[PDB]
């Protein structure tokens, strides 16, 4: 009931999406979803943006990416990377749900910089952001201003007068 | 089992060095090993090592053994306990006392620390109560002991 | 025999009539040797004794009691403002030496 | 129940090869199958069949427990191809082509498979970091993509492969198990000493997480430095079908040709071109083919290939050298002239190439390697000069030197902490410094910050700081509205913070000690940045 979708090399497409979203939805750790799609796409069934945006959904809203945990965890780099598949990969590009789902997560990381990137390339492309979320944004922002917090403590610290190879930490 | 009990003579005698710039304790060892450590080593040792060779090498040898086995008994304790607050400075036989004597001592002072911080004797014995707990907890220590010992330092105070 | 007679059966070629030839092994004491049919089948205890050994040296093997286990992985700090306002510039220092005991103590 | 076939006995033995007598002449035996020899009443040496014969004997290629190997021994037929074990359970390990644990200090996948037919795969669309300027910018490498490596002697072959595992490591440590990239590298007839110390330093870096190791040194049989590229590329069937991505660095080739040529001369092939068999085209081709970017319909997985062979001389007119550059798309050329001549990595502009171009690299990758392609050609025609026009040097003159100096590395380099190093390039900023601190400035553009320590922020968002600006600028591109002033409003301060605090006080050096104290500093910098 619905437009039929083709692959680059015109063959037919499954559009029966709904089994493998609720797995998606179901799923308690966000790298399942990963392994959901992929044996999604093994079936000649793409993703679609409502998937994408149920992934992201159960990436904001999980816990940790695998059932032990991990070094060099982001919770930002995965949703930023099914975005990058989305775009360049697949062609399909993200909406107001989507960019919603990246915001909360920079709101709930308090990163205000990446924050403020988010509600500038909204209006660069037509999105408008929630205000609970920017005015959360502004928040933190004058939190980590009044606090020092705005840059860290590394930066804000005096460089060897001397040139030293050990004095810069090399 | 055998191998491995093997390897721990081996190490606790010294004839191996293990398997990394590693050194040789109570914690890293167990650690590797399954928690029944002095048991069945003593068992391994009474079964497949003692009768093999004659009486003469196996007396020095279980003599060692005992040795080297309170000799990790002692290097559980951490180096900066140990010298500085005065654990081994009078000797193994005192190790035991000291470490009871610093316990108490420095549970009174952490007490008398948290009522002058807080004041409010009850907030003050809760809060020694729950970081006495948590502590013992992270350091894998007995809930009811810690309690125990809290009991008897505010009793003692 | 039974065994014989049922392998000449699960061969290719069964029309053909079937001699059979016994001989003897000084080096194996216990269970036959049985070829019919270019198929051998050894059930030997040279053979059963030594894959039961040779499964107790793998297991054996198997493990690396001399080496020391991998320690849970460590996420990342996430240090909170509190201790930074504290300590500006010395967690960096801390964290250095924390590396150094790590790695060496 | 399970009655073993046999065939026949053992009748000679050369070394690494066999040959067999069959027993009887009904008997027939498959042709690529595994076989296995009763060395003993307990062991087993398997076997592979690699030619038949008139007389009914069998060409055998022995893969283990050939000291074990007599006339007469009992000859068994697994009437199989040779398969080995696959899984993410082999992640993390260095193993035997035969399936077999290498200790340090249920599935089966066949060794060799036909490849993705025209259909079954997609065009390159995405890139692989490999981390040095050189190959991210001119020379995109990406994935389902096959590149060789050639390079004399002790010219960075290996380096790159290892330098590209450590940049992705961090990555896929941030992106899902889907997206990330894992690797495999075969080390076929090399040195059990490097694989220890490929291991060591992997394991420092734990890059071995994302990383396993296929290892025929150069002790072990020719049948196995043979077949090791193919287990390699047995791994990667398993992360093709499962749609992940994976890489594969076949370590030298050119020791896979002479032991191919071993055996084959061994077994009584003729011999061809350089004494070789004629049909290593072919092997390679059947090696290299099995790489692709796989259909969607087929999940969209990939593996990339980074072979290396080796040079002599600098020349690229050798049998095996031009049947490699035939297959692979491009090549790293690594010239020992360059080398030798200072620079790392040597790469040879001119005879390395890539034949994906903009379809692999990024948005952000696409406005810098456009203008550094034209750049490079028009310092190809000037930089013969001996610089006379000392002022009168063109901006493409300045532009290049200062982008041979961020090409000059020893490790990887972040997307993030390359692309922002050259925009400055591009656009001219670092046009007043000299050519030597070029690299002490990368240091202070990605490692302290001068706007943030001298208070000069007015910059709302563009930092370095941060790190996860990567993917912004991945996504959106230099070239738009929200990032271009920012980007321009943070190189510029700190081009004039450096052309006035930095370089006033270096060029006040007179000492000899400080002066060697500023160049160790520079040099040093030069290998970390
Ligand atoms: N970019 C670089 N900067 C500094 N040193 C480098 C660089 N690339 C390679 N080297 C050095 O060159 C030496 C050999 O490098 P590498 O191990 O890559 O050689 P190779 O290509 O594997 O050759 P072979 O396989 O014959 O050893 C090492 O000492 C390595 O540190
Ligand atoms: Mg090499």
């Amino acid at each position: 009931a619905g437009g039929k979708r083709y692959d680059l090399f015109g063959y037919e497409v499954s559009v029966a999406t709904g089994p493998f979203i609720e797995e998606i939805k179901k799923a308690q750790f966000y790298d399942d979803a990963g392994e959901v799609i992929v044996k999604m796409n093994l079936a000649n069934t793409p993703p679609d943006l409502q998937t994408y945006n149920a992934v992201l959904e159960r990436i904001l809203n999980c816990k940790s990416k695998r059932s032990q945990p991990v070094k060099g965890e982001n919770k930002f780099a995965a949703m930023m990377d099914i975005l990058e598949e989305m775009d360049a990969r697949s062609g399909i590009k993200p909406n107001a749900e989507s960019w919603g789902y990246v915001l909360k997560e920079l709101v709930q990381a308090g990163d205000f910089r990446l924050g403020w990137v988010c509600i500038a390339g909204m209006k660069s492309l037509g999105i408008t952001p929630d205000q609970a979320l920017v005015d959360a944004n502004e928040a933190n922002a004058a939190k980590a201003k009044a606090a020092g917090t705005d840059f860290p403590a590394y930066l804000k610290k005096a460089a060897p007068e001397s040139f030293d190879t050990k004095a810069w930490g090399i | 089992d055998a191998v491995k009990f093997q390897t721990l003579y081996n190490v606790l005698t010294g004839k191996q060095h293990l398997k990394d710039q590693v050194p040789v304790k109570d914690c890293n060892l167990t650690a590797i090993f399954g928690a029944s450590w002095k048991a069945d080593l003593n068992k391994w040792f009474d079964s497949e090592y003692a009768p093999k060779l004659p009486a003469a090498e196996r007396d020095s040898a279980k003599k060692s053994l005992d040795l080297y086995l309170k000799r990790v008994d002692l290097t559980r304790y951490t180096r900066e306990e140990l010298t500085t607050y005065g654990i081994l400075a009078c000797g193994p036989g005192k190790v035991d006392a000291l470490t009871e004597k610093h316990l108490l001592e420095t549970g009174k002072a952490r007490l008398e620390e948290l009522t002058a911080g807080l004041g409010n004797k009850d907030e003050g014995v809760n809060a020694f109560r729950k970081e006495v707990e948590q502590e013992g907890k992270y350091a894998n220590w007995p809930a009811e002991k810690s309690k125990a010992l809290a009991d008897k330092v505010i009793a003692a105070s | 025999r039974k065994q014989v007679e049922e392998l000449h059966k699960e061969s290719p070629l069964k029309d053909y009539k079937l001699v059979l030839e016994t001989k003897v092994d000084p080096s194996i004491g216990g269970g036959y040797i049985l070829e019919v049919c270019n198929q051998v089948v050894n059930r030997s205890a040279a053979a059963a004794a030594a894959e039961t050994a040779a499964l107790a040296k793998a297991s054996a093997a198997q493990v690396d009691w001399t080496s020391l286990p991998a320690a849970p992985p460590r996420p990342s700090p996430s240090a909170p403002d509190t201790l930074i306002r504290l300590l500006g510039s010395v967690v960096d220092d801390l964290a250095d030496a924390d590396k150094v005991e790590q790695k060496y103590g | 129940l399970e009655a073993k076939q046999k065939i026949g006995f053992v009748h000679g033995i050369d070394g690494t090869i066999a040959t067999i007598a069959p027993a009887a002449s009904k008997v027939t035996v498959p042709y690529n199958t595994v076989l296995e020899i009763a060395v003993s009443a307990t062991n087993i040496a398997n076997a592979l069949v690699f030619n038949l014969e008139k007389d009914g004997s069998i060409g055998v290629i022995l893969l283990d427990n050939i000291s074990e190997v007599r006339s007469g021994q009992d000859v068994y037929a697994t009437g199989s191809l040779l398969k080995i074990p696959v899984g993410f359970h082999m992640l993390g390990k260095i193993i035997n082509p035969l399936g077999k644990e290498i200790p340090t200090g249920t599935k089966l996948g066949l060794v060799e498979e036909m490849a993705p037919n025209i259909v079954s795969r997609q065009p390159v669309n995405y890139n692989l970091l490999t981390g040095y300027k050189v190959i991210d910018t001119l020379i995109p490498v990406g994935r389902g993509q096959r590149e060789l490596i050639l390079g004399d002697r002790q010219t960075g072959k290996t380096s790159i492969a290892l330098s590209t595992i450590l940049n992705q490591t961090k990555v896929n440590n941030e992106i899902l198990s889907k997206n990330n990239v894992l690797s495999v590298y075969v080390s076929i007839g090399q040195r059990c000493s490097n694989v220890a110390r490929i291991h060591r330093l992997l394991t420092e870096y734990d890059a071995m997480k994302y990383c396993t190791i296929v290892a025929a040194t150069a002790a072990d049989p020719a049948g196995l430095q043979y077949l090791a590229p193919y287990a390699g590329t047995t791994l990667g069937e398993e992360f093709r079908n499962s749609g992940r991505h994976i890489l594969l660095v076949y370590d030298d080739l050119s020791k896979q040709a002479v032991s191919y040529r071993q055996i084959s001369l061994l077994l009584r092939r003729p011999p061809g071109r350089e004494a070789y068999p004629g049909d290593v085209f072919y092997l390679h081709s059947r090696l290299l083919e099995r790489s692709a970017m796989m259909s969607p319909q087929k999940g969209s997985g990939s593996l990339t290939s980074l072979p290396i062979v080796e040079t002599l001389s600098n020349d690229v007119t050798a049998y095996i050298v031009t049947n490699v550059i035939s297959i692979t798309d491009g090549q790293i050329y690594l010239d020992a002239k360059l080398f030798t001549g200072g620079q790392r990595p040597a790469v040879n502009i001119g005879l390395s190439v890539s034949r994906v171009g903009s379809s692999a690299q990024n948005k952000a990758m696409k406005k810098v390697g456009g203008a550094l392609k034209m750049l490079m050609g028009e310092y190809r025609k000037m930089a013969g000069e001996q610089t006379s026009g000392s002022q009168n040097v063109s901006p493409v003159m300045i532009r290049g030197a200062r982008c041979l100096q961020l090409f000059n590395q020893k490790g990887p380099s972040y997307f993030m902490d390359a692309i922002v190093a050259l925009y400055a390039v591009t656009n001219g900023y670092m046009d007043d410094v000299k050519l030597q601190y070029s690299k002490f400035y990368e240091f202070l553009l990605l490692n302290k910050d001068l706007p943030v320590l001298y208070g000069q922020v007015n910059n709302k968002y563009f930092y370095m700081y941060n790190k996860n600006l990567n993917y912004f600028i991945r996504y959106f591109g230099l070239n738009h509205e929200i990032l271009e002033p920012e980007l321009k409003k943070y190189i510029e301060i700190h081009t004039n913070l450096f052309l006035d605090n930095y370089q006033s006080r270096m060029n006040e050096l007179k000492s000899d000690e400080d002066l060697v104290q500023l160049k160790n500093l520079l040099y040093a910098c030069k290998r970390t940045v």
